[PDB]
């Protein structure tokens, strides 16, 4: 563990060779905050302003309490269980490579889900939503902005804008997403049309669980068909 | 890959084989017989085939020719068993005209049963089979040629080798001995037009053939992976 | 038929080596799930 | 669409040629016709009668098919097949020309 | 005037210069707008003289009507030159090569010179030519580059200013260089890099792109081309301005667009030209290889023992639907008469009929006061009993996927199956668990001469595979004849009267031979009944059945008279007749 | 291949069938309890006839996984039912209208169709379609004729009054068409081991094999069909 | 100024079994219909003359029309802006 | 008795002298190929095709067929469109039709080549039926039989 | 190793080759000393015609395979002996035939003396008597005149017959050159053998 | 309903053909083709309005008629589309000596 680790910390990056050798926990942050963050295009201007760089190191905080392993927390205080989690995670891959362990059994169901109707379509939905429903609103809230004065609008102008911004989709949206539950439009809708043969027809398309993947030619394409020993009850 | 009027298997004009299946035969055209000199000892050769009725060196040089090609046979398929995994030596080959089939029907068809001996009549009867036997590669060719006694190219000299030696096999004059020089004839003429039949055609789409015959053991193969 | 979120999956790269991938759900079925994915680079 | 690429490696009117007749004591092609002539001429022959109708056949016959395929067994096909196998780059064609009324036949049978 | 008959006996490519576009193309395209009333407009790209995609009007320039009129090219004179997509790379490798200001060759020629030609090129291209000489002119050479935002854009860096090679100047540094370069790189005299950019650009004929989608792309290009000004002469630093740049790269853009969109080479929303030829859907596979094609029937196979192997039971609306051409002749009309009064009523009929006289087709519910046909009238008839079809299974792997068998019509309406004997499964590979084989009838004269002389299936009776028979006796047959065959059944011996013996021969369709000189209660074996079958083909055959196997022999008792076959002139007088026999 | 062939088979397809108009379903008249039932049919309702299945030689029609059909049992009601297709045809704008077109100022008449047997541009339920007769005739431009041809070979009954309201806030024509399904000779048939065969004999009650007591078979099978596959479950449940 | 031309042409048979009964004047036949009083290669054709070569009645093999082509090499006199024979006319023009 | 190896060194076991150096049969074409000359390679092909075919495997004139083509030009040349190239280059229409036209259609365009028309796909991208077997023979009208005895 | 078994067979070679030796043969003691000591090992043989070819064996780690000016120089002197000098043979180990250095200097070597041919070959040509191995059938070269009248009978160009490169073993156990036409016996198993003709093509390098 | 490659392959194995020309050509997209026959390009011809000429080399139009395909020519039109000039070489003609 302590060879390979200190190998990979030893081993030049393309990227990350600024901040490679930093101790500096605020500019590696506003590093990244530079690298990732949009709206950021000539990372030298908002340098200058200490409230510009505040502001980037306090978004990129924040977002990285968000996203980086969330489950165990997304306030400031979860970090070094963050990073416990994310140590523990690291050891598990390298006992992995040891042969230690064997890689996860890809086609078990020790390790899987099934997610329907309420899963998917929720998971379709927020997607959905945001494109046909937010985009809108900022938009029309934006024009809105460029029409009048910050500060001479009124109230009823404000729900005027909101409510003609979304007229226009999201139904549209959700029935395309649902009639075609194409893996790439990736949808996570696993749909088919309901054929109506018989009744049994329709319990069993109901009690359909569907990969819904691609795999090219391998032995993962046999390998995932056969009847997995976990499948049994 | 055509085969051409040459009975070459030629891609245009650029040759792919001498002669299509190093024979010239349709596959559809071959049946497997029995070469019976293949396993027999010196002895057991002298005696099944060595002719004693008549005293003449020509019966000499006819039992030396047949010596030859079961030497020959067997030193060419011990060397094709030696350069194979697991492919012996069999006395079973796939040839155009079974002569046996051809005898055993005249022989049935006999006018009468055994013949009093007459030794002109054997006598005709080898040197027609001789002739016969050394105007065959003439049926790559044409009769015209025949006629002509044009020089055979080489490797239509070789495609009829195998058909020699089952020709000389199956006609030597133990086997002949109840054949009239007209039944040979007739004979003779059955081996010949057989021999015609059984030739590949100008223009056949070969490739093709052997494209398909080759892919189909490929899905069993398939098949027989998980075993 | 979906992975197991909060789980490491680790599977070999069959310039990578054994690549770990796993996907945090922050809360309950709903909550939009952040993937990281740790791989072990051929670089060392 | 992505063309997986191993990418290997490697006076528009053509001269007129004299056809050369190869004479009969040359002719090295097998004097018996290959079921594909035969089909060809019999086939060919049966389309001209269906075009044209005159027949040389003392019986007769109410389909062209059978007429062509009796002219074919009786030797009395009008047409003569034509084997070439060559064109010199010099303008020439190497043919031999095969009159199927002295050809035997194959089985087509 | 003549249009002899003529083969194509080779086919030259090459690249399509200026001048080859403009004598190709038929007219000239200078308006944007597509359809000016019911006919197209006028020199738009879809003038009446590319083509025609209706049957309202004629192309003009043949004076066919949509089916006989292939199409004919247009000429698009761009305001500005453009690079041809596809040979992009041919271009980097050019401009690498020659010197910008002169045009005569920076590489030697000499180390390429004794090479094989094809290679020359490349070779030559991998060289650096960074910051070289070039000996005949006195002019450093620069380095080219290709920009990473697109495909076609080429830029100049000469140890600084990096100046855009615009079609305009890469034409004339193409035009500077000459043949004796152009040939000593290996490259055809028809090569030449002038080739390579293009002012007026070739106008895809309407045959190719119907519609009243990629005529979108090209009305587009038409559009933007317009937009350019005619009087552009730019030069090795024109400095253009913006509008005018990104105006020529949209119509750059929009022409690659055109022609290779979604198509990725080693080199380099309507799918473009290059998009319609690979894949199986493609052009190729789907248009050339393959075909859809008229008078062809699918359906179901089953089985029907009372047909012979070469024949196939065709339903009688099949037999209504499809037809056979069958010209009226002399000798024939005698027959074909009551075809054609049969007509759409009564089978066999017919309702097609070709006159001659008027070179037009009638349909026969028309054709009451006509009443007759002629010499050199072409009559389409129903096929009858007799007939030969092709019979198809797809996947055709084997060379006798496709036979033909004799057709057998089956005049009950409720049979819309086809039929055919279960031996004859064995050249399909089909079985009667659903599947579906195609069936079409030749009706040329020259294809029922070569199905019935060259592709009856009593040719494929023999493998060409394996050199073997493939057709025989299949589950009930080879149980019924080791049945038959055998010496003792639990009754006892294996016999049956005289009465049952002329039962099994009553279905043979052969003639059935003389049982006169047996008594009515005569009793005869199952090896004579079929010993009067084989003496019709005597044959001889000697070997063991598979019905007698080692593994059984120590587990019941085997009869002696039936583990040994043998046939003598075809008189079965031993064992049984089985999977082996 | 029994789990295929059970979601593939025939029965009574929806409870509710006569309110829906659905494109390519079957509707078997007739379902059986199996003699031999399993769990699965306290959920499901089971779909198919306890046939008369006699395992012999009969001919050699029922080679290959063939089946040997009685004539009198595909007579009697034996795997028959109603099969079912629509048509709907909505306009493309107001340009269009349902009717019959005039023979004058149509100038796009289809060639030789029928067009008779119209109402109102509808064909009226009960009416025998050809694959000549047109139905929900549409002209457009107003003329032209956008009307729609039956097409199939086999002839259909219509069983349809309905011109919906559609979401566009349009109307379209939506009619049902009633077919009459027999078991035909070339309908595939299976038992619950997985043993497809298509049928191909219509044998008269008289032609049938009986037993010494009177009973004949529904269905003729192979003997043959059962070694290399092994369904010892089809002998065991008869 | 008149002039003999030899010319280059493939002829198309509709019915070579008639045709080849008197094949030579049913080329020339052929060629008074086809060539006579029509430019063509540079030329006119006044007047058909005597045939050069020709060919065997080889049978049309990409058709089943069963009909035959033959190759015809024919002199004929011809009355050779410089000069615009257009092809498939009946008279020249160099206004 | 013999020796089954697995892994193949015609080499070193022809230099070893505990072994047979004359009949050294190895499974790899490719190294029969390089120590044996081309016709052993053909005969390699012809005994690997035939084994991966096995008992049911088809005549042998159809591996001779195999095997004769893919050894025609003294090396051995794949099936694959590498082999294709290798074997019959001019022909454009064919290696068009069998994989990346596009790719093949630049390089002959830029190439200028000369196509001629043989074989089946040549001439059936063409438009034209192949002139193989009821059309590999011209069949032309007989004029003297059909003047003297005919019409 | 490959040097002794090189040094039986490569006299057999020339045994084959139907051409006496000039030089006397050194025991294997000497040769394989000498190997290592000159870095080469010259073997002189005279045709019928009686013309000189010259054979060079060069070991593994040898002066003249690990460098280019070595081996220009070792040939330049060595074509300027006053001999008729018909064949030169180079045999070099088998990745030494990938170093592009030493082929670059004996092509442009070729070409400065291109009256005479120059080849270059591997150990394993000669490592055995090639010609009795028993997947090799027998290869044998005819005439220009025999080839012409079988190519005249057969209506054939000489590149339309199958081609041999000329650095296969038994080609080159013959003596084979471009242009010239190798006839083989060839076993079958559908005619019990059979007779091919194949043309020669220049040799791969 | 589609003869597809392999029913192609089949009937070439067989060595069909007449049939191939049937079921492709007569019975999917048969078509006349004229080519000038002196510069290789496609011409234009029309019996009926007679039209003899084509746009290459005018005067010089010596036409002759190739059996085809219209996927054929489409596809031609195609590669000519993409600056790929399609020039046909012609079978010569062939004469027997006087
Ligand atoms: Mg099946
Ligand atoms: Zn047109
Ligand atoms: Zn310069
Ligand atoms: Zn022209």
């Amino acid at each position: 563990m302590i060879e390979i680790l200190e190998k990979s910390i030893h081993v030049l990056d393309p990227i990350f060779q600024p901040v490679q050798h930093e101790l500096n926990r605020e500019k590696i942050i506003q590093f990244l905050s530079e690298k990732v963050s949009k709206f950021v295009s000539n990372p030298s201007a908002y340098k200058s302003d200490e409230n510009a760089v505040q502001y980037l190191n306090e978004r990129q905080l924040t977002i990285l309490d968000k996203i980086l392993l969330p489950h165990m927390g997304q306030t400031a205080d979860t970090r070094v269980r963050k990073l416990r989690f994310l140590g523990l995670l690291i050891h598990k891959i390298l006992l992995v490579i040891m042969n230690v362990f064997p890689p996860t059994d890809r086609d078990s169901y020790r390790t899987k889900r099934v997610h329907g109707s309420g899963v998917s379509l929720a998971k379709a939905f927020k997607a959905i939503f945001n494109t046909s429903v937010i985009a809108p609103i900022i938009n029309g809230f934006k024009e809105l902005l460029k029409q009048t004065a910050f500060e001479e609008l009124t109230q009823r102008n404000i729900i005027e804008a909101f409510s003609a911004a979304l007229s226009k989709d999201l139904n549209r949206s959700m029935e395309q997403s649902i009639i075609s539950g194409n893996k790439t439009i990736v949808n996570r809708v696993s749909t088919q049309s309901l054929e109506r043969k018989n009744l049994l027809n329709t319990i069993s398309a109901l009690r359909t669980v569907n990969t819904h993947n691609a795999s090219k030619q391998t032995e993962r394409a046999d390998m995932m068909r056969r009847v997995h020993a976990s499948y049994p009850g | 890959c055509i085969v051409d009027y040459y009975r070459r298997v030629s891609i245009d004009t650029r040759l792919v084989q001498q002669l299509y299946g190093e024979d010239g035969l349709d596959a559809r055209q071959l049946e497997t017989v029995r070469f019976e000199t293949i396993m027999l000892s010196d002895q057991e050769l002298e005696d099944k085939f060595k002719y004693t009725g008549i005293q003449s060196p020509l019966f000499e040089e006819e039992f030396s020719r047949l010596k030859k090609d079961r030497d020959k046979y067997r030193q060419i398929f011990l060397n094709v068993e030696n350069f194979n995994f697991s492919q012996l030596l069999t006395d079973v080959r796939q040839v155009p005209v079974n002569v046996a089939s051809i005898v055993k029907n005249i022989l049935l068809s006999s006018t009468s049963g055994v013949l009093p001996f007459d030794e002109k009549s054997i006598l005709q009867k080898y040197a027609m089979v001789k002739t016969f036997c050394k105007n065959l590669p003439y049926v790559f060719i044409n009769n015209i040629q025949e006629r002509l006694q044009t020089p055979i190219p080489v490797y239509l000299k070789r495609a009829a080798s195998l058909m020699r030696m089952l020709i000389r096999i199956e006609l030597a004059t133990v086997k002949t001995l109840n054949i009239t020089c007209e039944q040979m004839s007739a004979i003779l003429d059955l081996i010949r037009l057989q021999y015609t039949q059984s030739l590949i055609n100008y223009g056949e789409a070969v490739g093709i053939l052997a494209a398909q015959s080759v892919s189909e053991p490929l899905t069993q193969y398939m098949l027989d992976s998980h075993h | 038929e979906n992975i197991r979120f909060n789980t490491l999956h680790i599977h070999y790269h069959t310039n990578e080596i054994i690549r770990g991938e796993f996907i945090s759900q922050p809360g309950g079925a709903f909550e939009n799930s952040s993937q990281i994915i740790i791989r072990y680079m051929t670089t060392g | 669409y992505v063309e997986t690429e191993e990418e290997n490696l490697v006076f528009v009117q053509a001269s007129s040629q004299t056809l050369v007749i190869i004479p009969d004591n040359e002719r090295i092609t097998s004097n018996v016709l290959t079921t594909f002539e035969a089909t060809r001429l019999v086939a060919v022959r049966a389309q001209q009668l269906a075009i044209n109708g005159s027949t040389m056949l003392k019986k007769k016959y109410s389909s062209p098919i059978d007429i062509a395929k009796q002219e074919l067994f009786n030797r009395k096909i009008p047409l003569l097949v034509m084997r070439c196998i060559k064109v010199t780059p010099e303008g020439q064609k190497i043919v031999e020309i095969w009159n199927p009324r002295e050809m035997g036949i194959p089985l087509l049978d | 005037m003549e249009a002899g008959y003529a083969e194509i006996a080779a086919v030259q490519f090459n690249i399509a210069g200026d001048n080859d576009h403009k004598r190709q193309g038929v007219m000239e395209v200078t308006i944007s707008n597509l359809f000016e009333g019911t006919l197209p407009a006028e020199g738009g790209i879809y003038d009446a003289r590319m083509g025609t995609t209706d049957h309202h009007y004629k192309c003009i320039t043949c004076s066919h009507q949509r089916k006989q009129c292939m199409g004919h090219p247009g000429i698009l004179q761009m305001h500005a030159p453009v690079l041809q997509p596809l040979f992009i790379a041919e271009i980097r490798r050019w401009l690498r090569v020659i010197c910008l200001n002169c045009g005569a060759p920076i590489v030697d020629l000499k180390r390429y010179e004794h090479l094989i030609r094809p290679k020359r090129l490349i070779e030559a291209a991998s060289s650096q030519t960074e910051g070289k000489q070039c000996y005949v002119c006195k002019a450093v050479h620069p380095k080219i580059v290709k920009d990473s935002e697109d495909y076609f854009t080429f830029w100049a860096d000469q140890q600084g200013k990096i100046d855009k090679l615009y079609p305009q100047i890469i034409r004339e540094i193409f035009s500077r260089v000459t043949y004796d370069t152009v040939v000593k790189l290996g490259r055809s005299k028809n090569s030449h890099p002038e080739k390579l950019v293009l002012k007026a650009i070739q106008i895809p004929p309407i045959s190719i792109r119907p519609g009243i989608d990629i005529n979108n792309v090209i009305q587009y290009l038409v559009r933007k081309n317009l937009l350019i000004p005619k009087d552009l002469q730019i030069v090795r630093g024109q400095k253009i301005p913006l509008n005018i740049d990104r105006n020529l790269q949209t119509i750059q853009q929009l022409y690659y667009n055109f022609l290779l969109d979604s198509v990725s080479t080693t080199a380099t929303p309507a799918p473009s030209i290059m998009r319609r030829l690979p894949r199986k859907e493609g052009r190729i596979r789907k248009s050339l290889l393959g075909s859809q094609v008229w008078s062809i029937s699918r359906s179901t196979i089953c089985g029907n023992s009372d047909l012979h192997l070469d024949e196939v039971g065709y339903p009688i609306s099949f037999a209504r639907t499809l037809q056979v051409a069958e010209t009226v002749q002399h000798y024939n009309i005698n027959r074909l008469m009551p075809y054609f009064l049969n007509g759409k009523r009564q089978y066999p009929g017919c309702s097609r009929v070709y006159k001659q006289i008027t070179q037009s087709v009638h349909d026969i519910e028309g054709l009451k006061q006509d009443f007759r046909l002629e010499v050199g009238d072409i009559l389409y008839r129903d096929v009858v009993t007799g007939d030969v079809a092709f019979f198809n299974r797809q996947p055709s792997l084997e060379r006798s996927s496709i036979g033909v068998h004799r057709i057998v019509v089956l005049e009950n309406p409720k049979i819309s199956t086809f039929q055919m004997n279960v031996s004859a499964c064995a050249w399909y590979n089909a079985d009667f668990d659903g599947d579906q084989m195609n069936l079409w009838v030749p009706w040329s004269v020259m294809s029922r001469v070569e199905a019935e002389l060259l592709c009856s299936v009593r040719n494929w009776f023999i493998s060409t595979k394996s050199s073997g028979p493939v057709n025989g006796q299949v589950q009930d047959s080879t149980v019924g004849s080791f049945l038959l065959t055998r010496t003792n059944t639990p009754m006892g011996k294996n016999v049956m009267n005289k009465l049952h013996a002329m039962g099994l021969f009553q279905t043979t369709q052969t003639d059935p031979p003389c049982f006169a000189n047996y008594s009515p209660t005569d009793l005869l074996d199952g090896k004579s009944v079929v010993s009067m079958l084989l003496r019709q083909t005597p044959i001889n055959y000697q070997r063991a059945p598979t019905w007698y196997s080692e593994v059984y022999a120590p587990y019941m008792h085997y009869n002696k008279q039936d583990i040994s076959t043998q046939i003598r002139n075809g008189e079965l007088i031993e064992g049984v007749l089985d999977k082996k026999a | 291949y029994e789990t295929n062939q059970g979601r593939q088979t025939g029965g009574w397809y929806c409870f509710s069938w006569p309110y829906r108009v659905d494109m390519n379903r079957f509707f078997q008249f007739y379902n059986e309890m199996p003699l031999v039932k399993t769990i699965a049919h306290n959920y499901v309702i089971p779909n198919g006839l306890n046939t008369i299945v006699a395992y012999m030689i009969y001919g050699g029609y029922n080679q290959e996984d063939s089946v040997i059909v009685s004539q009198s049992f595909i007579d009697r009601g034996g795997f028959a039912g109603t099969f079912y297709r629509e048509e709907k045809v909505e306009l493309e704008s107001d340009i269009e209208s349902f009717g019959k077109p005039d023979p004058l100022i149509t100038k796009n008449l289809k060639p030789g169709a029928n067009y008779e047997k119209l109402v109102d541009g509808f064909v009226p339920v009960g009416t025998v379609v050809k694959k000549g007769d047109i139905i929900i005739g549409k002209v457009a431009k107003i003329y032209i004729d956008r009307s729609v041809m039956y097409g199939f070979d086999e002839p259909a009954v219509v069983d349809a009054v309905m011109r919906p309201h559609g979401p566009n806030d349009e109307i379209f024509g939506l009619m049902r068409l009633r077919y009459e399904r027999n078991l035909n000779i070339g309908d595939k048939m299976s038992s619950r081991s997985g043993n497809k065969g298509i049928a191909a004999l219509a044998l008269p009650t008289s032609d049938m094999p009986f037993t010494e007591d009177g009973l004949q078979p529904d269905l003729i099978v192979n003997p043959h069909s059962h070694p290399s596959r092994m369904t010892n479950g089809q002998m065991i449940e008869t | 100024m008149i002039d003999q031309k030899i010319f280059e042409t493939t002829l198309n048979i509709d019915d070579p079994t008639n045709f080849c009964t008197n094949v030579e004047a049913h080329l020339l036949k052929e060629l008074e219909n086809i060539y006579v009083g029509k430019c063509f290669k540079n030329s006119f054709i006044l007047n058909i003359t005597g045939v050069i070569q020709r060919s065997p009645c080889f049978i049309m093999r990409t058709n089943n029309s069963g009909r035959g082509y033959m190759h015809v090499r024919f002199s004929a006199v011809v009355s050779y802006s410089s000069v615009y024979y257009i092809p498939g006319r009946q008279q020249a023009s160099a206004t | 008795y013999a020796i089954k190896t697995n892994g193949t060194n015609i080499f070193g076991a022809m230099l070893d002298d505990n072994i047979d150096p004359y009949t050294i049969v190895s499974s790899s074409i490719g190294d029969t190929m390089e120590l044996y000359g081309i016709e052993a390679a053909r005969q390699k092909i012809i005994s690997e095709i035939r084994t991966v075919m096995g008992d049911k495997g088809p005549n042998h004139r159809h591996l001779l067929m195999y095997a004769d083509l893919m050894t025609r030009t003294g090396q051995v040349t794949s099936l694959e469109k590498a082999g294709l190239n290798a074997r019959e280059p001019s022909n454009v229409l064919l290696r068009m039709a069998l994989s990346s036209p596009v790719q093949v259609l630049t390089d002959a365009a830029v190439d200028s080549a000369v196509n001629p028309i043989y074989g089946i796909a040549a001439p059936t991208l063409m438009g034209s039926v192949p002139r193989i077997g009821t059309m590999y023979s011209d069949i032309i009208m007989d004029e003297k039989y059909i003047t003297e005895n005919y019409k | 190793m490959a040097m002794q078994k090189l040094f039986t067979y490569i006299y057999e070679f020339i045994e084959y080759r139907k051409m006496v030796l000039l030089e006397e043969k050194v025991p294997y003691d000497k040769f394989v000393q000498m190997v290592l000591n000159t870095g080469f090992f010259r073997i002189n043989a005279e045709t019928l015609n009686h013309g000189i070819v010259s054979v060079f064996i060069f070991g593994a780690n040898g002066k003249y395979v690990h460098h280019g000016g070595d081996m220009r120089t070792l040939l330049t002197n060595t074509l300027n002996e006053k001999k008729h000098y018909e064949e030169l043979i180079l045999i070099v180990d088998k990745p030494v035939l990938s170093k592009k250095n030493i082929l670059d200097i004996i092509v442009e070597q070729r070409a400065a003396n291109p009256t005479i041919v120059i080849n270059i070959y591997p150990y394993h040509l000669f490592c055995i008597n090639i010609p009795k191995v028993s997947a090799i059938p027998k290869h044998k070269l005819i005439t220009q005149e025999e080839a012409q009248e079988f190519l005249g009978r057969e209506y054939l160009q000489p590149q339309d017959l199958m081609q041999i490169s000329a650095s296969d073993p038994p080609v080159v156990w013959l003596g084979g050159r471009p242009g010239d036409f190798v006839q083989i016996e060839r076993p079958s198993e559908t005619a019990m053998h059979a007779v091919v003709i194949r043309f020669i093509t220049k040799s791969k390098i | 309903l589609r003869l597809g490659e392999m029913e192609h392959w089949v009937l070439t194995a067989q060595g069909a053909m007449q049939t191939i020309i049937e079921k492709s050509h007569d019975d999917s997209d048969g078509c006349i083709s004229y080519i000038c026959r002196n510069c290789g390009e496609p011409a234009i011809y029309n019996a009926s309005h007679p039209i003899y000429k084509c746009m290459n080399c005018d005067v010089q139009a010596d036409i002759g008629m190739v059996d085809s395909r219209r996927s054929s020519i489409v596809f031609q039109h195609e590669m000519r589309a993409a600056n790929v000039n399609i020039t046909s070489v012609l079978s010569p003609r062939v004469f027997q000596p006087a």
